[PDB]
């Protein structure tokens, strides 16, 4: 229930989406940013690295833009206000609407999606790991053999890197210890 | 075997992965249920129930051979995993009881194997009077260590690094006249030295774990930790093996062949009702519905066998389109996440959703009356002393051992293979031995 | 090539070829000349300059690859090198119209060698 | 008791009489019912089955038969229900099918060759005789009284061919010492200047001893088929002496002798090296023992010991 990853094409002009590493199909499986979506066109979207690099930041840049300035919603189905000036009152789960006097409210972008899709991110640069846990022997030396070079292999881990310390920056993986059995 | 052996005391406050948390979490709750079942299967001193577990236990990694001083691997994992679940069990006496039961056992058994040079010397480590004699002092001592207790026989005793005490906390080995005395430096078997340990780690443990229960109120304030805030023992597995999609593929006419040598009695027994029956109420399909994508049918093809099973029993054959069949097809659909998108595991056929009158869904082991369910299973041709050792664990509110040692029987080979935990792996397992 | 026919012990009479195969490598890295190491000289003489125990540096001669290996790999390296400006610089660059430079620039070749790879593939 | 536990209740009768004896002569009474009453004394030695005293799990089948029958491995220990030996397969490693469990009681006849051959195709080491199979089985370690009998054992690991015209042809894995169920000098440190010098110890053989400190191989050739060892003692005595070995009846020793460990044998010949001033001692047909800068492109290693897992 995450927003998947779009991708604008630096030549071809269509558009792609980057859900898992492998692009599809067991023996057939091939890495995401090699070949352009589009059958025709043959440019290879992994030798712009550094572009793509651009679209992650410039967009993981807005997500977090919407948290911070997290909407406030209601709950009693039919009430359904939606602001932002929190009130002070408080209850058991927490404030309470002005209008529908008899009901809870709710954040919109629940922190567990932001976590979420930063982890999502992180998923499909990290190929190493899905490359390790993959079964059979045979694909696993093939595919290797084939096309994971120090350079594309380096050109992920850029990307990946990126991601994974832009979220461990600070916010969520922490459990302070020292305050948790004070 | 590692350093790991090791006191409890003094909370760990690094600053960790999420990730690793939840891990652990688990990784520890496994080993926990684990130890309890392969205990209560045998006897304590079989290999069996060593072997078994020396096996699992250090495939979880916590036990492995010497390295750095508390950074190691195994021992920091055993560490943090304790000083985590203690915030699991804070809210009942039957779960204190339980989780201190568990982890006594474990520690005795974990700490059985050490090299005895290793045991004397990490027991100096762990407090002061925990020294060894001399051996010179067995030939010294020997009429008196054997003429005064009945806890060792003949001139046999083996070369025990046997131990200086102060009476001061013997006080159950001397008032018993069990053991010589110098002093009140008595000195006894390993034997007692394991149950003194044992003794005194429960009654300390007990008087940490009372406190943290007495100062809960800060997770409140949290709720990334909300499944160990108080939701462990519940519908969740280890985790999903018998999940969505799984090996299998069979065509409908064979299920009946198949039921009477392959369907756990839970299963089996529904299956006979609505063989019977041709209608079942607003829940109880919920339960067979979800199972049958166990081996995975298609839904047309699922959908026709209950349109037979349905219309023969007189069900109108239009409402089927509007009714039964819909939600029956919305199964596998978008919502139904965790809740109907999942087939069902027994601790949720167990733990909640009450059978009612003439119904059947639900745990047989539990919800039938024991005699009754006696000639239920007879029924099944079993020797009768089987059936009874079975309602023997019955009665000890334990099941899965039940349905385990009913399946050993129906089956005759001597082995388990596993630990059973979900009807479809069941299931998966009696079609692999066909 | 059946494989054991193709891994017998060579000798004419019955040659494989990796036999020779190899030739360009075979001769051009190491030519012979030092005699049979014996056990009078490996486990009973003492200096020995025995093979085994010398450890040398060695760089890398070559490697076969698959022929649509090659194939795929040169068309992703030069497809990829496919600068579109510096095809025509400046200033012409800007002095065509619509239809005539889009003519005269819808080609373009290329060709590459082995000495640009490491190892010099053959 | 029909054929069932008849299968075993036969042995009394036609089996040990038949295939686990030499049959060119009488039928020994010293082996069949010894036997017989030896595989329940260690059954019932631990015996964690649920008691019965015909052990239905196995049998003898002549060596090279298995090869015909069961075309797969055998290895097996004594008393493993098929859970316990389920319990088994995971000590280092569990990559691929484990060792299978065709049970037999391992019964040969031991002997320094195989065939009906004594001279060039010898092989020294320890291999069975049998009835209607003759095979090679990979020994471990070689004391010096066990040659010219029959040998069981309920520990045991076999192997099948590869192509019966190639090279992979079968053969056994022997786990522990024979176990026969039939009622059963020059020191290197003392002696560091004879051959020293060619002067005094040339000619003729004589008898040596000491512990085995470096030792190579055995290596065959057309003609001369040989090793070359080397012993002392302790550590802080940099030293070594010499000895060689080229007899047919003798690659037994490298297959028996072992580092670490010492000896004490007669009957060595001397050695003439030809165009080399090297002379040590060999063995020989007759002898018997008792155990007792650019520059840095080429460079030259170092040496150091380790003991490790076929990864
Ligand atoms: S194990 Fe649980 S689900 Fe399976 S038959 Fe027994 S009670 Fe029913
Ligand atoms: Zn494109
Ligand atoms: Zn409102």
């Amino acid at each position: 229930d995450c927003e998947r990853f779009k991708c604008p094409c630096p030549t071809c002009g269509t558009e792609n989406i980057y859900d898992n590493v492998f692009d599809g199909s067991g023996t057939d499986m091939e890495p995401s940013l090699y070949r352009c979506s589009n059958i025709d066109c043959k440019a290879s979207p992994l030798t712009f690295t550094v572009q793509l690099s651009n679209k992650l930041i410039m967009d993981i840049r807005r997500f977090i833009k919407k948290y911070y300035d997290g909407w406030l919603i209601c709950e009693e189905p039919t009430c359904r206000n939606r602001t932002r000036h929190l009130p002070l009152q408080f209850s058991r789960t927490g404030p309470l609407c002005p209008a529908c006097m008899k009901a809870t409210l709710q954040p919109e972008y629940s922190d567990k999606s932001l976590y979420t899709q930063l982890c999502f991110y992180r998923y499909i640069f990290d190929a190493e790991c899905a490359l390790e846990k993959l079964t059979t022997d045979h694909e696993k030396d093939k595919l290797k053999k084939q096309f994971f070079t120090p350079k594309v292999l380096q050109d992920y881990r850029k990307l990946k890197n990126t991601a994974e310390q832009f979220l461990s920056r600070s916010g969520y993986s922490e459990v302070n210890l020292s305050k948790l059995f004070a | 075997y590692p350093h790991c052996l090791q006191f409890y005391l003094q909370p760990p406050s690094e600053n960790i992965s999420l990730i690793e948390f939840e891990n652990l979490a688990i990784d520890r709750v496994k080993l926990l249920k684990s130890v309890e079942n392969l205990g209560v299967s045998y006897v304590k001193g079989t290999e069996q129930y060593q072997s078994k577990l020396e096996s699992e236990l250090r495939k979880l990694k916590f036990s492995y051979r010497e390295n750095l001083e508390d950074e190691y691997e195994p021992r920091r994992r055993d560490h943090i995993s304790h000083f985590i679940l203690r915030l699991a069990y804070c809210q009942s006496e039957e779960l204190r009881r339980w989780f201190i039961q568990q982890e006594m056992d474990l520690l005795r058994f974990r700490f059985s194997i050490l090299p005895k040079d290793k045991i004397q010397d990490f027991l100096k480590d762990s407090q002061l009077q925990f020294e060894a004699i001399s051996d010179e002092e067995k030939t010294l001592r020997e009429q008196e260590i054997v003429a005064s207790s009945p806890s060792l026989s003949g001139l046999k005793l083996g070369f025990e690094s046997i131990y200086k005490i102060p009476f001061a906390d013997a006080l159950d080995l001397f008032r018993g006249r069990k053991v010589y005395l110098e002093d009140g430096f008595a000195y006894v078997p390993l034997k007692d030295i394991v149950a003194i340990i044992l003794n005194e780690f429960r009654a300390k443990l007990s008087k940490a774990l009372a406190l943290t229960a007495r100062s809960l109120p800060a997770v409140q304030s949290d709720e990334r930790l909300q499944p160990l805030l108080n939701h462990l023992s519940h519908s969740y597995t280890g985790q999903d093996y018998s999940t969505q999609g799984n090996v299998g593929k069979i065509s409908l006419d064979q299920i009946d062949l198949l039921s009477t040598k392959s369907f756990p009695p839970c299963m089996r027994q529904l299956h006979k009702a609505l063989r019977e029956n041709h209608h079942l109420r607003h829940g109880g399909r919920m339960q067979y519905g979800l199972f049958l994508k166990g081996i995975g049918l298609t839904l047309e093809q699922a959908l026709q066998f209950w349109k037979q099973e349905f219309i023969k029993g007189k069900m109108d054959p239009d409402k089927f389109d509007k009714g039964y069949s819909y939600n029956i097809r919305h199964s596998f659909g978008k919502e139904g996440k965790r809740t109907d998108y999942t087939p069902f595991s027994c601790l949720k056929i167990i733990l909640s959703n009450p059978p009612s009158q003439g119904d059947y869904h639900g745990c047989p082991f539990r919800h039938s009356d024991p005699e009754l369910l006696k000639q239920k299973l007879q029924s099944y041709k079993i020797s009768p002393g089987g059936i009874s050792q079975i309602l023997d664990l019955v009665k000890g509110t334990h099941y899965q051992v039940a349905c385990q040692k009913y399946f050993e029987m129906i089956h005759n080979v001597d082995d388990c293979g596993f630990s059973l935990n979900h009807p479809n792996q069941f299931f998966c397992e009696s079609q692999r031995i066909l | 090539l059946r494989h054991h026919q193709f891994l017998q012990h060579s000798s004419p009479g019955s040659p494989s070829l990796g036999l020779q195969l190899l030739a360009p490598t075979l001769d051009l890295l190491a030519p012979p000349g030092s005699p049979v190491r014996n056990a009078h000289n490996e486990i009973l003489e003492e200096p020995h300059h025995c093979p085994l125990q010398k450890y040398t540096r060695l760089q890398t001669p070559s490697s076969f690859p698959t022929l649509a290996t090659l194939k795929e790999e040169g068309q992703r390296k030069a497809w990829a090198s496919f600068d579109p400006k510096a095809l025509l610089p400046l200033p012409e660059a800007s002095y065509l119209p619509s239809c005539q430079l889009n003519r005269r620039l819808a080609w373009s070749w290329l060709c590459l060698l082995p000495s640009a790879f490491c190892p010099a593939q053959v | 008791v029909p054929s069932s536990e008849q299968a075993w209740l036969e042995d009394a009768q036609v089996f040990i009489q038949k295939t686990l004896c030499p049959a060119v002569k009488e039928p020994n009474v010293q082996l069949t019912p010894l036997v017989i009453d030896c595989v329940k004394t260690v059954w019932l030695s631990q015996g964690r089955n649920q008691g019965s005293t015909l052990p239905l799990s196995y049998s003898f089948v002549s060596v090279q038969d298995l090869k015909t029958h069961q075309r797969l491995p055998c290895c097996s220990h004594l008393s493993w229900s098929s859970s316990a030996y389920q319990a088994w397969a995971q000590e280092a490693g569990p990559n691929g099918n484990p060792l299978p469990r065709e049970q037999l009681l391992l019964l040969g006849t031991l002997t320094d060759l195989s065939a009906d051959l004594e001279q060039e195709c010898r092989n020294g080491s320890l291999y069975v005789r049998d009835n209607t199979g003759v095979l090679s089985c990979e020994l471990i370690d070689l004391d010096l009284s066990w040659l010219g009998h029959l040998f069981l054992f309920p520990r045991w690991s076999y192997l099948p061919p590869a192509r019966w015209n190639s090279s992979g042809e079968g053969h056994l894995e022997l786990w522990d010492a024979p176990v026969p169920v039939f009622p059963l000098v020059l020191y290197p440190e003392s002696a560091s200047c004879l051959l020293r010098l060619r002067n005094k110890l040339r000619g003729v053989q004589r008898n040596l001893a000491g512990s085995l400190v470096r030792l190579s191989a055995l290596v065959k050739s057309k003609q001369k088929a040989y090793f070359i060892l080397s012993l002392g003692r302790s550590h802080p005595a940099v030293t070594h002496v010499s000895i060689i070995v080229q007899v047919p009846a003798q690659l037994v020793w490298h297959r028996a002798l072992r580092p670490g460990t010492a000896y004490v044998l007669t009957e060595l010949r001397v050695s003439k090296i030809r165009g080399q001033r090297q002379h040590v001692w060999m063995t020989s047909q007759s002898s018997r023992l008792l155990l007792l800068d650019p520059e840095s492109l080429v460079r030259y290693s170092r040496l150091l010991s380790y003991s490790g897992a076929v990864t």
